[PDB]
């Protein structure tokens, strides 16, 4: 897993592979790592797959509600302080490695969350087996005072990094957008470059290849 | 403490048609989860038209290369030039695999070519000596991937004839040369999308009567 | 990771390092391992970042709710709180933490619990994994009543020579100082420390 | 794996499944589970695939040099205890494998020898040998009679793997059987489980509770 | 479980 | 392990079972009935640890009879079982899980029709013609599957069972002192007296 | 250490240690054997040269290799000893793998090549 | 040992046009022994299948706890419960017991009776859901089903040809698996109807 | 059996049209503590090869020796010592090959991952890898330790395949190389800022840099961080 | 562990053994000699690791049968034992030790008296009226102690070990498949073909 | 254990404490862990006493030997003993060693040889456990081509610190000077070095 987030001038981006893996069978050839928590708070997340989730959810409702409670649109710091309580609790037990991320009345924000409740803030970030590969990238073209276009190819160009050097990444790239003033855009699949040359034949068995012993219909309604 | 082993991954495998063999394998190399490189063979020539690739273990895999081409080296010598049949290459293989039966070369191989009556063949090896010879054989980190296919498009297994009261096993057939390197190159493809070891690349040996022909196909890098 | 804290004529100043590493790995190069815990009360950070950054926060809870109900509170206070979590909690804790304060009557002070949770006063104090490495340096080069020049210096030293030796640290060197005129953000950089 | 053998009237049975496993892996189906050591012995397979093929093969070699040293043919009971003692050398080695000895000569009849890693050789009339042998073990015993036609007896043996090979989900594949006569030995097909549990369970009745 |  | 094999044929169902409990080094009797009667259409054996063993048969026998009078009715074998199989894995993840598998043979008076239900210490449970536990399964499985039919008498199920119990006494290496055999049937639960022999 | 060939040949074509040893058979009592239908026999001389032996343990002239064979010879006394014994240890040695008593064909063979080595060793 | 693996048992399913299937094989051992060979797989509540691979206690007991739980669901929703949905409830169902899961690997597969669009879905032990638009698999022959299934699978096939398609999956995947086999079972569903076929296989 | 003690990290490298270029700092450490400061890593093989070793510096010192060995020699009774029979580059490496897979097989290994870098008589660029197991590969790049995770993934950017080697130039490749060495300081604890770089070109021949040190380095961002998420000063 | 008994009487030395070779889960053979005639007045019997059991014996075989010919002459058992007693001795400090237990009873051709010994795998000897190895010994003992007399007939022997056979068959978790029991005497060595029942 | 050798304009000086302890007992605590190899050619001891004091004799050895057949040998060499017996017997030796000696034609030369069996010269090197606090001291006083007097306080005090802070060192301080004019035996009492 490879995912990133990087800050830009006047907003956030994050972004992720695609390949959930069992051991060293792709499970999952195009699995969602991006975890909207609040309507402008988004998550990105590696490690135990289950848990990425569960763990994003379980935040996003408890923020959802504290929102309703408070007539306020959420704030970062919530869902951090939030998310890392619960994990450090854990003991590290819950896989979540998170980088979270969003807008909110109080400014742009970039966090990131280690599964033993640890929290590091920073412009650009990244975490999962593709850690490194990106990180190269990252610390190789990253400067301050991005836009929202040269950012994007930024955090975009990392996780490619991730995917062609990483084993444990692949497939698609997603990315968000988190600006100041404007909605916050989910882009699934902004790149797809690992699509499957056309198979050399078709396997189109000629009917009645395989033999039945016993046929019978199912009963659904009541 | 130190482990004397390793595991490249990697992936190959062997079809043997009516006058003609094949055996392939990728080319991509690695270590944990990253990847050492995307084009190191594994499948070679060995003279006296025997191909041969021991997956598994790199070094072990390229001794256990080394240690063959030189026997056949002294064979000719001790021998007047006579030319290693493959049933005899074989059982040559199969005492230098035992020779270490307490250190095992952690490596499944297989080699291919011509008999003496000029049917095509293919061998396959135990790490420790176990050998048979085979229609098809697959190995390495695919090798459970890939192996069922071939059971199916190649000895078809399962199929029968269309209308027949599942009482008539499809006639067996053989395959051409034209569309065994099909089957390989999906059983290939497949094995990429669900296997993060294999990828990179494909490289092919054919081996017929008039010498030994090298096919070069691209793949997925991710 | 290095940090120290040491006391002086004007107040007090804690310095640390910027680097938390998993295994061998940077994670973060810009870390800040001075925190917060009140508006004249800061510390040091070393040892796990889990269990540093949480028993912070729950310091810095356990002193606004003291401020709320009774008043700026003492160092020996925000100490005793520290102390508290990481003595009683010991089995569950890997975290060492100087903690440093400014008050009108007692001037600057510092105090330091180690892995075991006991707590020790003194006119400085170091730790980290790269404090192994100027035991000496410091208990050379430390005069107590030091001017705050002179003081950024001394800890500026110490440290650039602990990131030298010890791979657990490096990046910048941050400083925070704590006297009656204020909290002030000191930091300095690799080009410098370096060649001294 | 399940191989067995047995003595009686027209000489001796050998039956074998062809399956090789490496743990939940079937490796292979079509593995030849006896070696032809020579026109007059056989040997089966049980235990590791090569350490049993490797040094049957071997002993194979052992024996023609012993033809040609006294220009008479080798006992049974002297080619057993060849492999044995030999295996009895590496005893703690790691060496796995449970193995009979077959042959008919004019000195001992016809009969039959175990010999496994551990050391053990036994003389004997009838043993299954394999992770499968308790399933073969059971339809034998109650079948066996000395009388046995070598028509009839052939089948038994069939019929014996083929048990083992159902509930057994280490062996299977395919049955490769074979006889012992003076004359040296014969083989008999190797017959695919796929087609013959089917064949078997309609003309004999069993396996009923299986459906089809 | 998966990684994813 | 114990011995405990069970067979189902057309009008009833026949459970047979060791008759040794065997402890370290010595065998301490020849004549133990590893059965109880759950309900007067329903019996249960069983096999295991020293003490779950009866504990959890004797327990399930009273949670029986229970309901037995608690609605003047006898439960079907299909529910008996059930329940079996849902306590058994209700324990499977408690601190101290009963090691107990049982066999359970009853009759259907309502679908008049004879049922076996194996289920293991873990839960898992099966309708079966003829099933066992533990070991035995390995040597009397092969036989079963050969001279098994459904439409058979009851006659023919002991003889088929005492071919087992001699595959038995003669390949396996403890020895279980022989076996108590019972058959359950529409007029209720009955003991052979004669199997020593027959 | 000491490895002096000391049964070379010679211009004639002649191993002369060999031949030599054929000379101290000659000195040896006689030694005979011929065979029956139903049996066979061995003969031999008992030395002259001093007298006042004790028969009851003195090496008997024949030997027993198993309890079905014999061997006699005629040569240093000595030597023999070490023939036979080599010689009684094969018998064991081959009981024991093969499961049946040796053939008097083999046991010679044996004995004769043990010989044969000594010659060129 | 490795409580995945002492029963033995594959299921698949795969999606098709304007249809969906999903089969399994009626194994069920302890180790190397076989002990039963109808021990069927697939579970339906409604009009919405479930397949469950792993340890057969588990197996049993997840589908008895869907069945209450889908009852409860219809009476309070006096409607039949849709595939996207249970899904979701498969998922919360066993994360409830993260820390000490039910060993299985439940696939799921059915139609949406308002949109139509088939669905198939996947978990691991705890819930990380798998959602392909193509095929799932699961149990002792993963590894074998996944390959069989990324070579022979094509989109848009007819119900009578993706039978055919799965079929072979299982029974060649399986033939590969020690603990899998002993007879096969395939379900084809339809909007309105559904066929239940058993297939013929080797018995070893 | 064995465990390495005073240690060199990673050693990146990759080929371009005219030749090869390799690098790796200068440290020796012992464990975290940064211990030698003054370790060249890069050992120059005549005037056409350079083999950069990572891992124990204790190994590598005897590597050293066996090395000076090879070349002493092969002088020995070849009139043809610097000219058409001198070592190349597939020697060396082959010999180091088969060294390390030996003592790996017995048991005592070489705790090291090498890089062999050069050009060949006929021209060719040469560059392999073998490390402790006897493992061997060959790829327009390589690295060992950390920078196998970080350089690779740069300098493939620069030759992703094959094909691209031809295209590259030196300031290009230089570049490249400097930026991963830098990078790794960024990230490799056990690094250090000082290094040394040679590259192999097939006319200029060898030309070794020493006393190499990062620069270029962007650190003013830590400034406008502050605390880890709800601080504010 | 198997059976092996030993039994030292006025005129006579009777061994009794267990007649089965059981393996991992089944019992291989109800037929087994597990003893070896060293010399025409000299029998021992053997119990222990699957092949040291026989390769030992086999190899004090041919270094007895060896030395009776060599000497024209058979060593006495007091001779013999001793020999066995050393290379056993010798080996446990070896690399692979032999992993068996004998026991050895011959008759004295020179003292006119019959004799018992007793020797386990680390040499350890000893001379008894009985004796036995592995668990047998705590079954049988208690029985010879009470029911043994040295002046005891031939007859009054076999009686005694039916009388021990048969607690064994009674109390003895595995099923050893019989006996086979041989006795030695001045007239050598002779093989009782009836003691399935007497 | 502490000990350092430092190289100055005359020649070179070594110098060590005077502590063996077998876990926190003192056995020795006058022990002399500067070792003569040849006239002017000494080494300090650190590690196992037994495997240093052997390594030492079979380096005087192959030192003597060397004299009566080459004349007197060069510093590189009584290393490259050392680093043979230390590389070569990793397996079985827990002996870090420095060596110094002195040249006519060289001057003074240190190489020292740490626990994996590399040789390294350098202008100056410490090692034993009590070293780990003073390399920021040491790479902070140290300047090349001191006088003697200056070296033997460097000495003298990055040692003290040392003694002060590490407990497996301790009782006196012990230094060797090495040049054209011979070889002197210094020697530092508690009293002394204690306050500094
Ligand atoms: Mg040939
Ligand atoms: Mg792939
Ligand atoms: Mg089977
Ligand atoms: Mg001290």
């Amino acid at each position: 897993t490879t995912i990133v987030g990087v800050k830009f001038n006047n907003g956030v981006v994050i972004a992720a592979d695609t390949r959930s893996t069992q051991g060293p069978i792709v499970a999952d050839k195009n699995c969602a790592k991006l975890h909207r928590i609040s309507p402008k708070i988004w998550c990105a997340g590696a490690g135990t797959a289950a848990d990425t989730e569960a763990v994003t959810q379980l935040i996003g409702s408890n923020i959802e509600l504290h929102s309703l409670y408070t007539s306020r649109e959420p704030r970062v710091v919530s869902a951090l302080q939030m998310l890392k309580q619960h994990l450090f609790k854990y003991q590290g037990h819950i896989g979540a490695y998170l980088i979270v991320a969003g807008v909110d009345p109080t400014g742009s924000h970039l966090f990131s969350i280690h599964a033993h409740g640890s929290t590091d803030v920073g412009y650009y970030l990244s975490l999962g087996s593709g850690s490194l590969a990106a990180m190269a990238v990252l610390e190789s073209h990253w400067k301050q005072d991005l836009t929202k276009e040269e950012a994007i190819k930024l955090a975009s160009d990392a996780i490619q990094a991730g995917i062609w050097n990483d084993l444990g990444s692949g497939s698609n790239v997603d990315v968000c957008v988190m600006e100041i003033g404007k909605d916050a855009e989910y882009l699934r699949n902004y790149l797809t470059p690992n699509v499957r040359e056309e198979k050399q034949k078709s396997y189109k068995f000629p009917r009645g290849t395989t033999a039945v012993l016993k046929e019978s219909i199912v009963n659904i309604c009541d | 403490q130190f482990n004397p082993y390793g595991d490249n991954g990697g992936t190959i495998l062997g079809i043997a048609g009516e006058d003609f063999a094949v055996l392939a394998g990728d080319t991509r190399n690695i270590t944990d989860y990253s990847i050492n490189s995307r084009y190191e063979p594994k499948v070679f020539d060995c003279g006296d038209n025997i191909v041969m690739s021991a997956n598994g273990f790199a070094a072990d895999g390229d001794a256990l290369v080394k240690r063959f081409k030189n026997s056949v080296k002294w064979y000719h010598f001790d021998h007047n030039d006579k030319k290693l049949s493959i049933n005899s290459a074989a059982r040559n293989i199969q005492h230098l695999l035992y020779g270490k039966r307490f250190f095992p070369y952690y490596v499944h191989t297989i080699i291919a070519g011509l008999d003496e009556d000029g049917k095509g063949a293919v061998y396959s090896f135990d790490p420790v000596g176990s050998y048979e010879r085979e229609q098809c054989r697959a190995g390495g980190a695919a090798a459970s991937l890939i192996m069922p296919f071939l059971d199916n498009q190649v000895n078809f297994k399962n199929q029968y004839e269309p209308g027949t009261n599942g009482k008539v096993k499809k006639p067996l057939k053989y395959l051409s040369v034209e569309e065994v390197i099909k089957l390989v190159r999906d059983s290939f493809t497949s094995a990429t999308e669900r296997h993060i070891q294999v990828g990179d690349g494909l490289e092919i040996l054919i081996v017929t009567k008039d010498g030994v022909r090298k096919e070069f196909y691209e793949l997925k890098r991710d | 990771t290095s940090i120290m804290a040491v006391t002086f004529k004007d107040g007090v100043i804690l310095g640390a390092d910027s680097r938390t590493t998993t295994g061998a790995y940077i994670a973060n190069r810009v870390t800040d391992k001075l925190t917060r815990v009140h508006d004249k009360i800061w510390c040091c950070r070393s040892g796990s970042a889990a269990d540093t950054q949480a028993i912070a926060d729950i310091v810095q809870y356990h002193l606004e709710l003291y401020t709320s109900q009774y008043g700026t509170p003492s160092t020996e206070t925000a100490a005793s709180v520290f102390k508290e979590l990481c003595y009683e909690n010991k089995d569950n804790l890997t975290a060492g933490i100087i903690v440093a304060g400014y008050d009108d009557k007692n001037k600057g002070e510092v105090y330091t619990i180690p892995l075991g949770g006991s707590v020790h006063k003194l006119p400085y104090a170091i730790a980290g994994s790269g404090s192994t490495f100027i035991y000496g340096y410091c208990d050379k080069n430390f005069r107590e009543n030091m001017s705050k020049e002179e003081t950024v210096d001394f800890i500026k030293h110490s440290l650039s020579q602990a990131i030298k030796w010890d791979g657990s640290s490096g990046g910048v060197i941050r400083m925070v100082v704590l006297t009656a005129a204020g909290v002030e953000r000191l930091i300095f950089y690799p080009d410098e420390y370096e060649q001294l | 794996t399940t191989t067995l053998a047995f003595r009686f009237q027209g000489g001796i049975i050998v039956a074998v499944d062809s399956r090789a496993t490496a743990g939940n892996w079937v490796a292979s189906q079509t593995v030849k589970k006896v070696i032809e050591i020579n026109p007059f012995l056989l040997g089966t397979m049980a235990g590791g695939a090569a350490d049993c093929q490797f040094w049957e093969t071997w002993l194979g070699s052992q024996c023609r040099l012993h033809e040609l040293r006294e220009k008479e043919r080798i006992s049974v009971a002297a080619a057993s205890k060849i492999l044995s003692n030999l295996v009895y050398q590496y005893k703690g080695a790691g060496l796995s494998m449970g193995t009979m000895i077959c042959g008919y000569t004019r000195k001992e009849g016809p009969t039959i020898y175990y010999v496994d890693s551990d050391g053990t050789r036994l003389k004997g009339d009838i043993f299954c040998v394999g992770s499968g042998q308790t399933f073969a073990y059971g339809v034998l015993d109650s079948n066996y009679k000395w009388d046995l036609s070598v028509e009839d007896a052939l089948y038994l043996g069939k019929r014996s793997i083929l048990a083992a090979a159902h509930r057994d989900a280490y062996s299977g594949g395919s049955v490769n059987l074979y006889h012992v006569t003076e004359d040296g030995w014969i083989y008999h097909g190797n017959h695919d489980v796929g087609e013959l549990f089917w064949k078997v369970k309609e003309e004999e009745g069993s396996f009923n509770n299986v459906i089809g | 479980y998966n990684w994813x | 392990m114990d011995i405990i094999l069970g067979i189902r044929v057309q009008d009833s169902v026949i459970l047979a079972s060791s008759k040794a409990v065997t402890r370290g080094i010595s065998v301490l009797k020849d004549s133990d009935d590893k059965t109880r009667q759950l309900s007067p259409h329903t019996l249960m054996s069983f096999a295991g640890e020293a003490g779950d063993t009866v504990q959890f048969a004797e327990y399930i026998q009273a949670n029986i009879q229970l309901y037995s009078i608690r609605e003047d009715y006898e439960l079907s074998p299909q529910a008996v079982s059930s329940f079996v199989r849902q306590e058994l894995a209700k324990s499977i993840r408690s601190r101290r899980p009963y090691q107990v598998n049982v066999l359970i043979g009853g009759y259907d008076k309502k679908k008049n029709k004879p049922e076996l239900y194996q289920i293991d210490y873990l839960g898992t449970k099966v309708e079966l013609p003829y099933g066992a536990h533990g070991y035995s399964g390995f040597y009397t499985f092969s036989l079963l599957d050969h001279h098994y039919r459904p439409d058979m008498t009851t006659e023919e199920g002991l003889d088929l069972l005492k071919l087992c119990v001699q595959e038995l006494e003669k390949r396996m290496p403890m020895d279980f002192k022989g076996v108590i055999v019972k058959i359950v049937d529409k007029d209720g639960i009955r003991q052979v007296d004669d199997f020593q022999a027959q | 250490g000491y490895d002096r060939a000391l049964s070379i040949f010679s211009p004639d074509g002649h191993i002369f240690q060999v031949e030599y040893a054929l000379e101290a058979v000659k000195r040896g009592t006689c030694a005979v054997g011929v065979k029956g239908k139903n049996c066979v026999v061995l003969g031999c001389e008992r030395r002259s040269t001093l007298k006042l032996q004790d028969t009851r343990i003195t090496p008997s002239k024949v030997s027993k290799i198993d309890s079905h064979v014999v061997l006699s010879f005629s040569g240093l006394n000595a030597d023999s000893r070490i023939l036979i014994e080599k010689a009684r240890v094969e018998a064991q040695s081959h009981r024991l793998t093969l499961e049946d008593p040796v053939t008097v064909e083999y046991l010679t063979r044996y004995v004769a090549g043990v010989q044969q080595r000594y010659t060129q060793s | 040992s490795d409580p995945s693996s002492i029963n033995g048992g594959i299921v698949v399913a795969m999606t098709g046009k304007d249809c969906v299937a999903i089969a399994c094989d009626l194994r069920l051992g302890s180790q190397s022994l076989g002990v039963s060979n109808k021990f069927e797989k697939i579970f339906h509540y409604g009009h919405v299948f479930l397949g469950i691979t792993g340890l057969a206690t588990d197996v049993t007991t997840l589908n008895e706890m869907f069945r209450y739980k889908t009852n409860l669901y219809k009476l309070k929703e006096e409607r039949a419960i849709e595939p996207e949905t249970f899904t979701q409830l498969v998922s919360s169902s066993l994360y409830e017991r993260r820390f000490g899961p039910y060993f299985v690997g439940p696939v799921v597969a059915g139609i949406n009776s308002k949109s139509g669009k088939p669905f198939i879905a996947g978990f691991d032990l705890i819930g990380c859901i798998d959602e392909a638009k193509d095929f799932i698999v699961s149990g002792t022959a993963s590894d074998q089903l996944f390959g069989m299934c990324e070579s022979l699978y094509e989109p848009n096939l007819e119900p009578e040809d993706l039978f055919e398609t799965i079929s072979q999956a299982l029974l060649n995947a399986a033939d590969r698996d020690a603990l899998s086999g002993w007879g096969a079972v395939v379900y084809i569903i339809k909007k309105d109807e559904v066929v239940k076929r058993y297939l013929k296989m080797r018995q070893d | 059996t064995q465990q390495p003690i005073v240690t060199g990290t990673s050693v990146i490298s990759m080929k371009y049209d005219n030749g090869v270029i390799i690098a790796a700092d200068n440290l020796g450490s012992y464990g975290s503590l940064l211990r030698f400061n003054g370790v060249e890593r890069l050992i120059p093989v005549g005037d056409n090869t350079v083999v950069g070793i990572s891992g124990d510096i204790s190994d590598m010192q005897h590597i050293e020796r066996l090395l000076k060995d090879l070349v002493t020699e092969n002088a020995y009774d070849n009139p043809l010592a610097d000219a058409e029979e001198a070592l190349e580059p597939s020697y060396i490496f082959e010999y180091l090959a088969t060294v390390m897979y030996q003592r790996r097989s017995k048991m005592n290994p070489l705790w090291n991952a090498i890089i062999v870098a050069g050009v060949q008589s006929n021209g060719d660029q040469f560059l392999r890898y073998v490390n402790l197991l006897g493992v061997t590969y060959s790829s327009p790049t390589l690295a060992t330790g950390f920078g196998a995770h970080m350089a690779n993934p740069l300098l493939r950017k620069v030759v992703d395949r094959e094909s691209d080697i031809p295209k590259t130039t030196v300031q290009v490749a230089e570049e490249a190389i400097v930026n991963a060495m830098r990078v790794l300081y960024y990230r490799d604890a056990r690094s250090s800022r000082n290094f040394s770089l040679a590259i192999i070109d097939k006319n200029t021949g060898l030309t070794f840099k020493k006393n190499l040190q990062v620069e270029n380095m962007k650190w003013d961002f830590a400034k406008d961080i502050k605390g880890y998420g709800t601080q504010k000063i």
